[PDB]
RNA sequence: GGACCUGGCGGUGCUUCAUAUCCCUCUAGAGGAGCCUGUUCUGUAAUCGAUAAACCCCGAUCAACCUCACCACCUCUUGCUCAGCCUAUAUACCGCCAUCUUCAGCAAACCCUGAUGAAGGCUACAAAGUAAGCGCAAGUACCCACGUAAAGACGUUAGGUCAAGGUGUAGCCCAUGAGGUGGCAAGAAAUGGGCUACAUUUUCUACCCCAGAAAAACGAUAGCCCUUAUGAAACUUAAGGGUCGAAGGUGGAUUUAGC
């Protein structure tokens, strides 16, 4: 059960039981792109 | 150190007695087998790397704490080997001053031996040096000396048996590829041999495989002298009479003399044969045939 | 959260056949006979068309379950060479080991 | 997905492509370590979980599960944004060297005491 | 040229554990298996979901214990029983690695239905088999 | 001097119902490790010995099961890697022995079967005629 | 400009060599035919990757639907996912490998020589080298100690894979994402590999090796028809049966493999 894996260990690292250090270096990557300027666009815009 | 030495020396002592405790055994004749056995199945690794198993046992340093070094021939850095020349040399001046299956062990020998690494050179006039001392007619305190360097380089007969019938007998057994057999030969006989109990001449329709099986007795003339049961399992029909043949000679030779025996295995119906199927390899056709090589 | 589309959709196929494996099964059983009458036969048939395309077992693919990878997936363990042959490599799949005779 | 997951060295050797066809011969992005600034037991949600994060004993009695409120986990967002601004200006910046001949010689610079010798010889 | 599981000597400073430092061909010779299941064995049933658990277990007490495990975990299975051992590190104060044994005990023996059992075995640091 | 003044012994009842009588178990431990079936064979013949149980002890010819892979990602189909699982048994044939002791016995074992070994008991029962064989319907 | 240092590549000879290896010699093949299969081309509205050795029954230990990433048509918009993308880049990489390797060298760290210049460090009746470590070796697996596996460093081809997966960079966000229905995939042709044979050391039968027949028949797993198996679906899969009995008559230069 995929969901049930991924949305534990998600879950357990909202609430800092769990150090996901690969998403850890994919938000500090998106925090990079945000910085330099390429974002999502809205939806249906 | 020697204290780090003997520090161990005293850890293995008490951890000896600890496990001499823990397998109920005598603490004073609890010795390295037991030890060795007690690890194994207290520990059962099954690494086939011996090395690598768990291990319950017992190099040096070359000079004291004033910094003087225990041997005079310590500063040519190959002190062991120097002064086994130096001994050596020292012998051979006393000889001139005075007037097979043995071999000289290899460098790995050597090195072992003297605890130290050695060139091909320096084997190579080791060794010339001890062929000096042994042909100068060196006696029985050279001799020893040279047997300490000396490394060593016949079939085991299966005895007679006796049966219900009374019948004297002998049984062994022999292998051929993938087949198995043994071979029962009675000291008297008229030359009937009968496998799985069939006549060999129904169960061996083919020629070659008769001829196989005579071959043992007709060497040593022995053709009629004797009453043989084999029973044979795997393999073909050339396997089957190979390892019939094998089983054959085997138990034959319980009743021929050394000397047909030493005949015999010189004349291969003693050795086993083997040669088996070689196993295929991937990327490949067969054992050897490779794929056919595109351009 | 699946690993892609294409093992979500595998997933959904799963769910779908073992919720029709019955009927189907039963449907299939009345038409894989030679004893009840044909026309009833041709209306199973007709039955058994009428269920949903995604039912079908024969649809069922075995993706591994860690790249979603349709093929070389050994079924035992169900994952790609790729990723067997990585856990084996580092020691992680027990008793599995380099074979050498 | 989730055992799609890597570790953080795998995903930095990946990134940084410190090897490879570009890097063998000479035919800009540094390793950055985003465990230095976090604390176990830290998350999103601002929990507390009694002696992981915070002290298992407040007052000589034994804390119960708690969480920040959302102006606290603001201010605790604000920190830990501030402390890793300030490292990454501490890391930017160097104490300057001390120019030899010229700027770009490399003449006249130190280098320090020479290593310190086997046998119990210091220089 | 082989790439898989080896650690590549580059200058003999990188220092490497005993299982890091032998290459996969070493596993029936030099290195057991980091997990003991029954799955694998002849006639045997399950070996996926034993694996399946044995990868999620150590991914998340790679992630429970960041920084602190020393080498890979070890997995053993007795029955419905289910011990890690974990060789870890002493950074951390003991009152966090209690902490983190009750958590990851209680939350594994909820999540798989069996009685986790986590044992620790602390070193000052990591165990240099050899340097590459 | 800190030892128990007095102990409590686990409860054991007596049933009036006869207890069952089994000819022959064997037990068949599966490995991937010879020492550990060789300690473990070890373990169960001293218990059995102990236990005053006849037992018997022989070693079924391993499996050995082999599969092949590829060895690269995209295309090497000429080069492979190999992998295989060696099962390793080992057979204990007891002997003459009653179902309470068979349980007592197994569960002895079983509990301190060691982690990788798998175990298939086969309990060969001794059983009387039934009722209504002696006689037709 | 002067003198040196390190230099190499040269379809340039001579002497030794290669051990299934460079040639001849040995055996069985490929190159002639059919069929099977992959590739290229043609064509289609209709994937991609692989491309001398080191691609070509390769990714696939496998495509009727699904698989599927292709095409046509229709449908959905915070979407199974704190979205997604099989979108571009293997000339950003990890990962896993090819290749010389059927190799034995790679080497840090020191020491010495040249006046402390780019450099050099060989003598065994020895004259400045030592070397950890890596690899070979060793050890281990299988049936030995043999053999086969496994192993096989550093480097080489900006070698292969962004379509195992992950990830850098860049791009799409009412679509380059998601879903449904339907569909390709043929032959003018060339090419690689494989199977079956061209028979008499054969074919059929019994038998599993003391036989009887056949012998211009030998020869299709191809074509057509039918049945059966699997499946919801067989026209496209497989098995069997019937029918048909064709090309072919030991194959050029060349070429593969085996101690
Ligand atoms: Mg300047
Ligand atoms: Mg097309």
């Amino acid at each position: 059960n995929h969901h049930t894996y991924a949305e534990l260990m998600q879950t357990l690292r909202f609430l800092g039981l769990y150090r996901d250090e690969h998403q850890d270096f994919m938000d500090e990557q998106k925090r990079l792109k945000k910085l330099r300027g390429k974002e999502k666009p809205k939806k249906g815009e | 150190t020697e204290d780090f030495i003997k520090k161990q020396i005293e850890e293995f002592n008490i951890g000896k007695r600890h496990l001499a405790n823990m397998m109920g055994e005598d603490p004073e004749t609890f010795t390295q087998e037991d030890i060795d056995r007690a690890i194994a199945y207290l520990f059962p690794s099954g690494l086939f790397e011996k090395r690598a198993r768990p291990v319950m046992k017992h190099r040096a340093i070359q000079w004291g704490e004033d910094g003087r070094p225990f041997h005079y021939l310590f500063y040519t850095g190959k002190q062991s080997y120097y002064s086994l020349m130096h001994d050596v040399y020292g012998m051979l001046l006393n000889l001139e001053k005075h007037q097979i299956g043995s071999r000289w062990l290899i460098k790995e020998e050597l090195e072992e031996m003297l605890v130290e690494k050695l060139s091909d050179l320096d084997y190579m006039q080791f060794i010339r040096l001890l062929e000096k001392l042994l042909t100068s007619q060196c006696g029985a305190a050279e001799e020893e000396f040279v047997q300490r360097f000396r490394r060593s380089v016949k079939q085991l007969i299966e005895p007679v048996q006796y049966d219900e019938q009374g019948m004297a007998f002998s049984k062994s057994e022999g292998k051929r590829k993938t087949a198995k057999a043994e071979a029962i030969v009675y000291k008297h006989g008229s030359g009937r041999i009968k496998v799985n109990g069939i006549d060999y001449q129904l169960y061996f329709p083919i020629t070659q495989d008769r001829e196989q099986l005579m071959f043992p007795f007709h060497f040593v003339d022995r053709l009629g002298k004797h009453d043989v049961t084999c029973t044979v399992s795997g393999g073909g029909r050339s396997a089957q009479a190979g390892a019939i043949r094998l089983a054959m000679a085997k138990a034959l030779c319980s009743f021929v003399t050394e000397d047909e025996v030493e005949w015999m295995r010189q004349a291969g119906l003693l050795t086993t044969d083997p040669r088996v199927r070689e196993r295929k390899k991937p990327g490949q056709e067969g054992a050897r045939r490779k794929f056919t090589w595109k351009k | 959260h699946y690993v892609d589309w294409r093992m979500w959709r595998d997933v959904k196929r799963r769910k779908m056949a073992y919720e029709y494996a019955d009927e189907r099964l039963r449907i299939n059983s009345l038409r894989k006979n030679t004893i009840l009458p044909k026309i009833l036969q041709d209306v199973a048939d007709e039955e058994i068309a009428a269920l949903p395309r995604d039912s079908c077992p024969v649809r069922i693919r075995n993706r591994c379950v860690m790249t979603s990878r349709p093929r070389g997936v050994k079924r035992r363990w169900r994952l790609s060479r790729i990723v067997f042959r990585h856990l084996a490599d580092h020691g992680q799949l027990s008793g599995i080991q380099r074979a050498t005779w | 997905s989730f055992f799609t997951k890597l570790t953080a060295d795998e995903l930095w050797k990946g990134a940084l492509a410190e090897t490879g066809a570009g890097a063998k011969k000479g035919r800009k992005k540094k390793r950055k370590d985003l465990n230095r600034g976090q604390i176990i037991g830290e998350g999103r949600y601002g929990f507390l979980w009694p002696g992981l994060n915070v002290p298992l004993m407040k007052n000589g009695a034994v804390q119960t599960i708690a969480q920040r409120s959302k102006e606290e986990q603001e201010k605790v967002e604000a920190d830990m944004i501030q402390q890793r601004e300030e490292w990454d200006r501490k890391k930017k910046m160097k104490v300057k060297r001390e120019r030899g001949w010229s700027g770009n010689s490399w003449g006249g610079i130190s280098l320090g005491p020479p290593d310190p010798g086997p046998c119990g010889e210091t220089y | 040229k082989n790439r898989a599981a080896r650690v590549r000597v580059s200058k003999g400073d990188k220092p490497v554990t005993y299982e890091e430092a032998h290459a996969p061909h070493y596993i029936a010779h030099r290195k057991g298996w980091l997990s003991l299941h029954t799955g694998n064995l002849d006639g045997e049933d399950h070996a996926a979901e034993r694996t399946v658990e044995d990868v999620f277990l150590r991914k998340f007490m790679w992630g429970t214990f960041p920084g602190c495990l020393a080498d890979q975990l070890v997995l053993k299975r007795r029955g419905n029983q289910l011990e890690i051992c974990a060789v870890v590190l002493r950074q951390l104060s003991p009152h966090k690695y209690y902490f983190l044994v009750g958590y990851s005990e209680t939350l594994l023996s909820y999540f798989y239905k069996c009685p986790v059992r986590l044992h620790l075995q602390t070193v000052p640091s990591k165990v240099v088999y050899k340097y590459l | 001097v800190d030892v128990p003044k007095d102990l409590t012994k686990p409860v054991v009842t007596i049933s009036d119902e006869p207890d069952i009588l089994y000819k022959r178990l064997s037990v068949l431990v599966k490995g991937h490790d010879k020492a550990v079936l060789d300690s473990y064979e070890y373990f169960a013949v001293l218990a059995a010995k102990e236990l005053g149980i006849s037992i018997k002890v022989h070693e079924p010819p391993r499996k050995i099961e082999r599969f092949t892979l590829l060895q690269s990602v995209h295309i090497y189909k000429k080069h492979r890697v190999q992998y295989e699982m060696r099962t390793l048994y080992r057979c204990l044939e007891l002997e003459h022995l009653t179902g309470s002791t068979a349980d007592v016995y197994l569960e002895y074992i079983q509990r301190n079967l060691p982690e990788g070994v798998a175990m298939e008991v086969t309990k060969t029962q001794l059983e009387q005629l039934p009722e209504h064989i002696k006689e037709p319907i």
